[PDB]
């Protein structure tokens, strides 16, 4: 799996089920899992049939390697700074409308917070995030 | 399992009385057993690189592996047959044994998957019914 | 016996459609949405129109209290504004 | 379900009694709700484009308060909700100040307010709810619209993140049967 | 220049009439008075309601930049929906040929648009199709109103955060009895009886043994036409 374009590779595969062309909707779950973002602009600006190469040329072009999760630390300077309890902090997850059900969340919770603290900030959810990968 | 072959399999490649596990695995490969980097890596753990017969012998007995079957194989390929039919294409079978394990070589997949069948469509559990054999 | 055949018929395809469409467990925050039959008047005017013309009335005595009757008693209730709001209530139409 | 009933009809049978009911029900359901109102104007009876007929339109001005509608100017604030409504809608414009223990609601609003630029006349916090004047609430929503779609992407982000590790997971358990497929491969290639 | 009726200096009778006439002939027919949102009926399609329009609403930031709209209210109601979690509610007013029934379509069609497309629209489908059968077997041709509502519709929806009806449930009441027995003259039944009286198959025509339009006691067989109201094309939509 040794640097990232092998590890885009396993990526693909997964969210198209090994499937030559993945979903659209499915892309943007793919581009999300390596912490990448588009405008409605960029996100017009995408082919009907979307293949592995692509992809491939696609995270190149865009994934940020000195900050791959930068968009969970670009919440200012005070919200990551400070900490947010768990229960209110999911709260926030189920009114953002998150795909994530019970057992999901709960996975989550056991990726970022694994000493069951009292409470969790995001600079923390991004740094366990990028070991992660 | 054929006692005449094992002693003649390992004079055969020796070096120096001892046997690298590297021909210890292709010796196995002749007789019949299939070796995994999960075999190797118990055997290296116990004797080093270098092994005498007696040390090999207790090699060979990992290689037996008597629990395999085609159900027991499939496994992976099931998890990806989303359409229920049994059969998945040679492209799809390819990625699969490319990317995860023992991952073998692009060719080493694609030379494989002729030699069972010219067709594209390829059925999994009669494949591995038939590289078991 | 053809009225009720044909009023319990259109009731049936939107119980056929309720059927399909509805959320298990009811709703927590809908959107509602109320097309009703407008104030209509014609040369003739029966029960018909009487009960069409009713529904407007009511919208409009509920329009009236949640948009003038509530908002000055609110603004008065919070502490901001004690002015009072000039408007005209079906009130008495409603009544009758 | 309907009530087989034989001789005299009852006050509940009856088509304008049944009506009234109805109409009174549904009236409590939509009371409980913000309501929104859309006022349609029937310009002429000819039912022809671009024909403006005063009289008809002026009943309509009325019929549906538009001319009415004109003294609910003199409250001047645009938004009007309580500590907690408010809070729900802003929070993310600080979640900092937004969740303080020591601070109360009603001065966490006055907090977030601030901090969005507002000045104290941009607002008038009353006895249990929050208001804000029309030139107010643009410079909030202008600011929570920028910071909605940084959480909304920052939520999206993580949400894959742990889809992508679900996949994963799902995969690692199937991996020691196919290292098996990948040995007697090995093995096959060895005969050929 | 402006939206709300309430930025005139002088808001008397017909000050406020001419500034509703100028803007309702140069063909901006809505026009606000916060809360309330005036729309006059302008009898010919302006393309202000196409899918063009719905996604501008949609995906436009600055709601100031925006004219005044139904998809205003639209967005505005369903930004409250989300954004404190409280049920709303639209309200079309207005007297007989308004345009109350064509307003809930266009709101509708709104929440019918999506952002990402991700939706199970199965639901949505049964939603949509609904309307033209409801208007088929609910609404009838008067003299006020060709397209008139001889009932009374109210809806409950569950709608997305980016767009998409999840669920619904549509509760009619009040059907006009007696539209289905007698009906004045040029005044028409209720348009699926025409509609299935011109437009079904010739299996139907013999298996149920239907004769033509003017041979029903239920029907006027003079009323029995609707100007550019094709009741068999109406029909082909229906029964899809
Ligand atoms: N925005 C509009 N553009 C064009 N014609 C309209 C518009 N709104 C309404 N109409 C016309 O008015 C007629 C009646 O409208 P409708 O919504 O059914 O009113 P109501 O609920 O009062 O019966 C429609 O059949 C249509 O021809
Ligand atoms: O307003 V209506 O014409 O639907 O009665
Ligand atoms: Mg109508």
């Amino acid at each position: 799996a040794s640097d990232m374009e092998e590890k885009f590779r396993e990526a693909f595969i997964l969210f198209s089920s090994c499937s030559d062309h993945i979903e659209m909707y499915k892309f943007f779950e793919l581009m999300n899992s390596f912490g990448i973002i588009l405008t409605n602009d960029e996100k017009a600006a995408l082919p009907n049939d979307i293949n592995m190469d692509y992809w491939l040329n696609f995270a190149k072009k865009h994934y940020n390697y000195e900050q791959p999760f930068k968009h969970i630390n670009n919440v200012n300077e005070q919200n990551t700074n400070v900490q947010i309890k768990i229960d209110n902090f999911l709260g926030i997850m189920k009114a953002l409308d998150t795909r994530l059900t019970e057992s999901d969340l709960n996975i989550l919770l056991q990726i970022t917070n694994p000493e069951n603290k009292t409470t969790l900030n995001l600079k923390t959810v991004s740094q366990k995030l990028t070991e992660s990968i | 399992v054929d006692e005449s072959d094992v002693r003649i399999y390992f004079n055969e490649k020796s070096s120096g009385g001892k046997i690298s596990i590297d021909n210890a695995s292709y010796n196995a490969r002749k007789l019949g057993l299939a070796p995994s980097s999960i075999d190797e890596k118990k055997i290296k753990e116990l004797y080093g690189d270098n092994l005498t017969y007696e040390q090999y012998l207790e090699y060979l007995s990992i290689c037996v592996h008597d629990k395999d079957n085609v159900e027991e194989l499939i496994k992976m390929f099931a998890h990806f047959d989303n359409n229920c039919t049994g059969y998945l294409t040679k492209s799809q079978m390819k990625n699969i044994l490319t990317t995860w394990g023992d991952a073998l070589t692009d060719q080493e997949a694609i030379d494989a998957l002729n030699a069972f069948s010219s067709e594209d469509n390829i059925d999994y559990k009669l494949f591995c019914e038939d590289i078991l054999q | 016996l053809c009225k009720a055949m044909y009023e319990k018929l259109f009731l049936w395809i939107i119980r056929h459609l309720n059927s399909r469409i509805e959320p298990e467990g009811g709703f927590k925050t809908f959107m509602g949405m109320l097309d009703i039959f407008g104030f209509e008047v014609f040369k003739n005017n029966s029960l018909e129109q009487l009960f069409i013309n009713i529904t407007n009335e009511m919208l409009q005595k509920n329009f009236v209290d949640i948009v003038f009757e509530r908002e000055s008693k609110l603004y008065k209730d919070e502490g901001i504004s004690t002015a009072e709001l000039k408007y005209t209530s079906n009130k008495e139409v409603i009544n009758v | 379900g309907q009530v087989i009933e034989k001789g005299k009809i009852a006050k509940g049978s009856l088509i304008g009694s049944q009506f009234l009911n109805q109409l009174t029900s549904l009236m409590n359901l939509i009371n409980s709700t913000e309501p929104h109102f859309i006022r349609c104007i029937k310009p002429n009876e000819n039912k022809k484009p671009l024909e403006w007929c005063e009289p008809k339109i002026l009943i309509q001005l009325h019929a549906l308060s538009i001319l009415e509608a004109l003294v609910l100017r003199q409250l001047g604030y645009s938004y009007r909700r309580t500590f907690e409504e408010f809070l729900y809608q802003y929070k993310f414009v600080d979640i900092a100040a937004a969740e303080d223990s020591s601070v109360e609601n009603q001065n966490k609003c006055v907090n977030i307010l601030k901090l969005s630029g507002l000045s104290e006349s941009m607002y008038k916090i009353g006895k249990s709810m929050v208001f804000l004047k029309q030139e107010g609430a643009k410079i909030l929503t202008k600011i929570q619209r920028e910071k909605l779609v940084e959480w909304e992407n920052c939520v999206s982000v993580i949400e894959a993140a742990i889809l992508k590790h679900k996949y994963k997971q799902k995969v690692n358990k199937n991996i020691p049967s196919l290292l098996r497929v990948q040995a007697h491969i090995r093995k096959k290639m060895v005969a050929q | 220049s402006f939206g709300d009726i309430g930025l005139l200096n002088h808001t008397n009778i017909p000050c406020v009439l001419d500034f509703l006439k100028h803007r309702y002939l140069k063909n901006q027919i809505y026009t606000t008075a916060v809360p309330l949102i005036v729309a006059i009926n302008p009898y010919k399609d302006l393309g202000n309601t196409t899918n063009e329009w719905i996604r501008r609403y949609r995906d436009t930031a600055d709601h100031t930049k925006l004219p005044p709209h139904v998809f205003t209210c639209a967005r505005e109601a369903l930004s409250n929906l989300h954004g404190v979690n409280k049920s709303q509610t639209i309200i079309v007013s207005g007297e007989s040929g308004a345009g109350k029934t064509e307003a809930t379509k266009q709101i509708m069609r709104y929440f019918a648009s999506s952002k990402s497309g991700n939706m199970d629209l199965r639901i949505q489908t049964a939603i949509m199709a609904a309307n033209p059968v409801l208007e088929a077997f609910g609404n009838a041709k008067t003299i006020r109103n060709n397209n008139s509502s001889r009932f009374g519709r109210f809806m409950q929806l569950v709608i997305s955060h980016e767009g998409g009806i999840r669920y619904g449930s549509v509760v009619a009441f009040l059907l006009e009895k007696s539209r289905i027995i007698t009906q004045d003259d040029n005044e028409r039944s209720y348009h699926i009886f025409y509609q299935f009286l011109k437009g079904a198959n010739s299996t139907m025509k013999s298996k149920f043994g239907l004769k033509g339009v003017t041979e029903y006691k239920l029907l006027n067989p003079n009323s029995t036409e609707v100007s550019g109201v094709d009741d068999v094309k109406d029909f082909e939509e229906v029964i899809e």
